[PDB]
Formats: C-alpha cells, sequence, structure tokens
C-alpha cells in the first residue's frame, strides 16, 4: 500500500532515502472556513538552510538523509503569524522513500499518513483547534515546485502532488 | 534609486482575463518578494498574494486560488499577475508592493508600491475621448484673471490623465473627477485659472492621455 | 486569521491640531503593524513601521506607538497636505481606514460660466459648463435657468478633492442639450447659492 511518485530522469534504486523533515508555507488571506492551509514551502534554498536540518544531500520539500529530532516532530519558523516565512518541519521518525530505477519512488502510504497526522498535531497547536489540509506547491521553478534531490551530480524532479492533498481534522 | 512601475491601463470583458506587469529596478530584483495588492473604487485594500522573484514560489490569498497566477522574469525584473474569470466587482485598482528586505524583516512592510493599474470589468468597448475648448475672453476675466479648460468627453473606461503646457502649467489647476453620463460614457473637465495679461502672450495647451485606447489628444485652447 | 479594528472611520479637524487613530489588533501582533497615508488618485505611502519606526523622508510630526494589540498613529499638528485616508496593515489585512478632512472658515466660489465650443456644437450636442473655483464648505446649491426656467435634469455635478494648500473645493456643473434645444433659447445663466448670497452667471448665446 503505497504512495508512487512519478519521478524524471528514472532515481536508481541506490538514490532511495529517508525523508527527515520537510519544509511548507501557510496559505493566506481570509478563510471563514476554521482550516488552515499548508503547501510545500514557496521560499528557495535561504528558507532551506534556515531549517538546519539537510544533510549532505542538498533537496527541496522534502528534507532527504538529515537530521531527526529526538522524540516528537519539531515545527519552527522565525514568525507564526507572518506567511512569507516558511515553517520548518523535522520528525522524529525517518520516512522511506524507495526508488525502482524504473522512474518512480514509493513510500508508505500508512507511514505518511501518521506523518501528516503528527504534523497536523503540532500545527494545532500552534494556530488552533482548526482542520489541517496539506495542499500541492502553489508553483514555481522546476526545482522547488517538483520534491527535487541531488544524488551523486544527477538532479531528480518527482511531482510531490500525491504527498501534499490531504485533510486532517 | 528604486522604481516600479506597472502596465497601463485596461478594459476586459465578463469572464475574460487581465495580465498586469510590474517593472522593477534600483535594487536587487531576487531579494524581495513582490506582493499585489487591490482596490476596489472608493474601498479599502485587499492582498491577493506574493510571489517569490528568485526561484518562482507563490502563496495566494486564498480568496483568489485557483484564480489568480504571479510570474515573473528576472531578466528585466518584471513580476506579473494574472487574473482570470473576470466578474464585474474585479474592477479595481491592482497595485504591486515591494516590502523591505524580507531576511530579517517582515516582508510585510511595504517601503515601494507600483503607481496602480485601473482594470475596468465591462462589456463596453474602448471610446478614445472627444476634447473640446473651454475658451478664456473678456467674460471669463474677473480682475485681471481668467479662467480656461477643455472639456474632456464622450470616452471609456477610466482613466484619462491631464496636464498643461506637458506638465509645465501645474497651479490653479483643477482636473474633476469623471461623471458617468447616461450614455454610460465619461466625461469631465479639466480647468485653470492664468493672468489675463497672459492671454494674448502664453500658449495654452491641454494634454489629454487615454491608455486604454492608446489616443493622446492636445487641443490648442485659444483666446476668443 | 488576524483581524483589525480602525478607528474612526472620518474624521474632520482644523489645521494644526492633534489627530489620533487607533487600529485593534485581533491578537498579539508585537509591533509588526505599519501606517499608510493614501492620498486620493495614488498609492499608498508608508509612513510608520514595526508600529514605531519613522520611515525615512517622512516628517517628524507623524509618530506611531503601541504593542501587542493596541496601536496609536498621531499627527501632532495637522498640515494642510495631510489630507488623505490612513490604513493600519497587519501582515496581509489591513484595517478599514480613516478619511482625514480638514474644517476652515468660509470661502465664497468664483464663479465662470462657458459657453459650447463652436467645434462640439458641430457634433450635434452643447455642454455648457459652470466652475465653481475653491470655495468652502463642500456644500454649494447650483441651478441651471435658461431664459429664466430651471432646468433640474440635465445637468451633472462634479466635485473635486479638497486641497492640498488652501483646504478648498472646487466644483463643476455641466448642462448638456442637443445642438436643436441649444439653438432655441438665449440667456443661459448657473445660480450658485452659498447661504443668503446668490450669484448667477450667464450668457447671451450669440455674444462673447
Ligand atoms: C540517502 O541515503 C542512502 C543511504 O545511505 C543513500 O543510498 C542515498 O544515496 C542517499 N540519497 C541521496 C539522494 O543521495
Ligand atoms: C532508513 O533508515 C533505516 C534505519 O532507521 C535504515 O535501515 C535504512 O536503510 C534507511 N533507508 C534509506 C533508503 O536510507
Amino acid at each position: 500500500d503505497t504512495i508512487t511518485l512519478p519521478c524524471r530522469p528514472a532515481p536508481p534504486p541506490h538514490c532511495s532515502s529517508n525523508i527527515t523533515g520537510l519544509i511548507l508555507t501557510r496559505q493566506g488571506g481570509y478563510s471563514n472556513a476554521n482550516t488552515v492551509i499548508f503547501r510545500p514551502s514557496g521560499g528557495d534554498w535561504r528558507d532551506i538552510a534556515r531549517c538546519q536540518i539537510a544533510g549532505t544531500v542538498v533537496s527541496t520539500q522534502l528534507f532527504l538523509n538529515g537530521s531527526l529530532a529526538e522524540e516528537e516532530v519539531v515545527i519552527r519558523s522565525e514568525d507564526w503569524r507572518d506567511n512569507a516565512k516558511s515553517i520548518c518541519v523535522q520528525l522524529a521518525t525517518s520516512v522511506e522513500i524507495a526508488c525502482t530505477g524504473a522512474g518512480h519512488c514509493a513510500i508508505s502510504r500508512a507511514k505518511w499518513a501518521n506523518t501528516l497526522k503528527q504534523i497536523a498535531s503540532k500545527l494545532r497547536e500552534q494556530y488552533g483547534a482548526k482542520t489541517i489540509i496539506f495542499k500541492p506547491s502553489s508553483g514555481g521553478d522546476p526545482e522547488f515546485v517538483n520534491h527535487s534531490f541531488n544524488c551523486g551530480g544527477e538532479f531528480f524532479y518527482c511531482a510531490s502532488t500525491q504527498l501534499f492533498a490531504s485533510t486532517w481534522f | 534609486q528604486v522604481q516600479v512601475v506597472q502596465s497601463g491601463a485596461e478594459v476586459k470583458k465578463p469572464g475574460a482575463s487581465v495580465k498586469v506587469s510590474c517593472k522593477a529596478s534600483g535594487y536587487t530584483f531576487t531579494d524581495h518578494y513582490i506582493h499585489w495588492v487591490r482596490q476596489a473604487p472608493g474601498q479599502g485594500l485587499e492582498w491577493m498574494g506574493w510571489i517569490n522573484p528568485y526561484r518562482g514560489g507563490t502563496n495566494y490569498a486564498q480568496k483568489f486560488q485557483g484564480r489568480v497566477t504571479m510570474t515573473r522574469d528576472t531578466s528585466i525584473n518584471t513580476a506579473y499577475m494574472e487574473l482570470s474569470r473576470l466578474r464585474f466587482d474585479d474592477t479595481a485598482v491592482y497595485y504591486c508592493a515591494r516590502p523591505k528586505d524580507c531576511s530579517g524583516g517582515s516582508c510585510y512592510d511595504f517601503d515601494y508600491w507600483g503607481q496602480g493599474t485601473l482594470v475596468t470589468v465591462s462589456s463596453a468597448s474602448t471610446k478614445g475621448p472627444s476634447v473640446f475648448p473651454l475658451a478664456p475672453s473678456s467674460k471669463s476675466t474677473s480682475g485681471g484673471t481668467a479662467a480656461l479648460g477643455c472639456l474632456v468627453k464622450d470616452y471609456f473606461p477610466e482613466p484619462v490623465t491631464v496636464s498643461w503646457n506637458s506638465g509645465a502649467l501645474t497651479s490653479g489647476v483643477h482636473t474633476f473627477p469623471a461623471v458617468l453620463q447616461s450614455s454610460g460614457l465619461y466625461s469631465l473637465s479639466s480647468v485653470v485659472t492664468v493672468p489675463s495679461s497672459s492671454l494674448g502672450t502664453q500658449t495654452y495647451i491641454c494634454n489629454v492621455n487615454h491608455k486604454p485606447s492608446n489616443t493622446k489628444v492636445d487641443k490648442r485652447v485659444e483666446p476668443k | 486569521n488576524i483581524q483589525m479594528t480602525q478607528s474612526p472611520s472620518s474624521l474632520s479637524a482644523s489645521v494644526g491640531d492633534r489627530v489620533t487613530i487607533t487600529c485593534q489588533a485581533s491578537q498579539d501582533i508585537s509591533n509588526y503593524l505599519n501606517w499608510y497615508q493614501q492620498k486620493p488618485g495614488k498609492a499608498p505611502k508608508l509612513l510608520i513601521y514595526d508600529a514605531s519606526n519613522l520611515e525615512t523622508g517622512v516628517p517628524s510630526r507623524f509618530s506611531g506607538s503601541g504593542s501587542g494589540t493596541h496601536f496609536t498613529f498621531t499627527i501632532s499638528r495637522l498640515q494642510p497636505e495631510d489630507i488623505a485616508t490612513y490604513y493600519c496593515q497587519v501582515y496581509e489585512t489591513f484595517g478599514q481606514g480613516t478619511k482625514v478632512e480638514i474644517k476652515r472658515t468660509v470661502a465664497a466660489p468664483s464663479v465662470f460660466i462657458f459657453p459650447p465650443s463652436d467645434e462640439q456644437l458641430k457634433s450635434g450636442t452643447a455642454s455648457v459648463v459652470c466652475l465653481l473655483n475653491n470655495f468652502y464648505p463642500r456644500e454649494a446649491k447650483v441651478q441651471w435657468k435658461v431664459d429664466n426656467a430651471l432646468q433640474s435634469g440635465n445637468s451633472q455635478e462634479s466635485v473635486t478633492e479638497q486641497d492640498s494648500k488652501d483646504s478648498t473645493y472646487s466644483l463643476s456643473s455641466t448642462l448638456t442639450l442637443s445642438k436643436a434645444d441649444y439653438e432655441k433659447h438665449k440667456v443661459y445663466a448657473c445660480e450658485v447659492t452659498q447661504g443668503t448670497t446668490s450669484v448667477t452667471k450667464s450668457f447671451n448665446r450669440g455674444e462673447c
């Protein structure tokens, strides 16, 4: 029971990683819905660096092969009320992403579901007892609108739409 | 020094789309987000979203998600806002706004703004204005000061600009707010008071610009 | 998310006195409140940022203070050029704004009347333009009479923004008739009434 992501070019199996964190943007403007919406960051490398949880691998939207938090999910932002500040999310338990060589990298649906649920709970501590929705990247250059990463000198691009499209109540 | 220049006013039909440009200069384009904020006529300010020009990321106000697209071209320091499926209550002046350096700073303290772009949503087409003199004589002279003007009639959509002697004459000018006629076309006057002694000796020209129809009219206003 | 409440929606003050505007934030926003001045037809202008700081080049009679949820913008001695609408802003949210207008002494208009141009008559319409120049208060009565017959229904009025220098208003009243009706009558007059004085300016259709 997997989330199987389409990636271009095909990442070989030894470019499989552990997802150890990710970076969000909270969607702005008024909602009379009691929802808070998050998308993969609309920032850039500077926001990724500021999280200080990357390892050696350079990647967008997801931190791959980075540091893990000690007990539970950790979220941090320079200013929670400012939708132009990215939100850093550090996992306590990593989620393996296994690439086949044949053009996809897959993750366990149940593990990603439980990850999003934990993240959503920490976000609820920060913005209130609200419904939490993850929605796809709002857009950007190819390396940032995709989950993209450098493996061994080659750049890979995984559509992350499946990872960020769900409601958490 | 820092400049932010927007494209000109437009009319668009309901359901159609508009793309407004915002060209910046005099600073590092990729170092500041560009935000769009719009103002319906005689209403407040309404934020639409931001674009990160470094890598193209965006964050749109929820009420415009699915209807707006923000892009940029770094090679010419230009940001764009494209709003689609226009409804009537999208008629408004659209501003781009540039905050102070977004790192450390809020990225919401808007230092510099563009001049704005009036987008009118309507089915009627553009119509350049007819310009008529409001000539000075001894009859428009009260105590050695004479009044003269230009009637700027039958145009659409807003706006027009009016200057006198290509902007060399500014004092005394009153360009009135446009009024919508029962024809659906706009009309206004711009007037100025000058000394009567100058009437025979200084020439007076009003310069009407209607960007929506790409028409500029210069009318020499001669004394009667 | 973060609501704002800006007070009052409009105020009227004499030159030189102190003007205070409040903005109440829905939740603790620290000191991240900005204050903008917007003149008619112009982009907003940043005056106060991060609730206290004076934007460079802003005159020092503009101050802001406050923290948490209650913020204050004040003009120490209102100047004539300070007519505007003022907005606080917290992140993407703008307050409702405050239109400050000036109170001053009564000023009587200079009144002028313009017959249709010869050019416009060719085209088949007549537009006769009555100007009330630099008066106060805004409230004025303008009536049109052709051959002493009150018109009532074929004129339109337009009023400037309050002048940034002398706090006066200017007004235009335009009477529009077809070339046919215009040539049917001789005396064209606009009657301008400001409180126990009516000034009537007029012309005879042919003369100049
Ligand atoms: C992440 O770590 C695994 C295990 O060490 C390694 O095989 C893989 O290449 C790394 N990912 C990238 C993108 O280099
Ligand atoms: C992920 O981490 C586990 C240990 O937590 C390790 O056994 C596994 O090989 C890692 N997977 C990848 C793809 O690096």
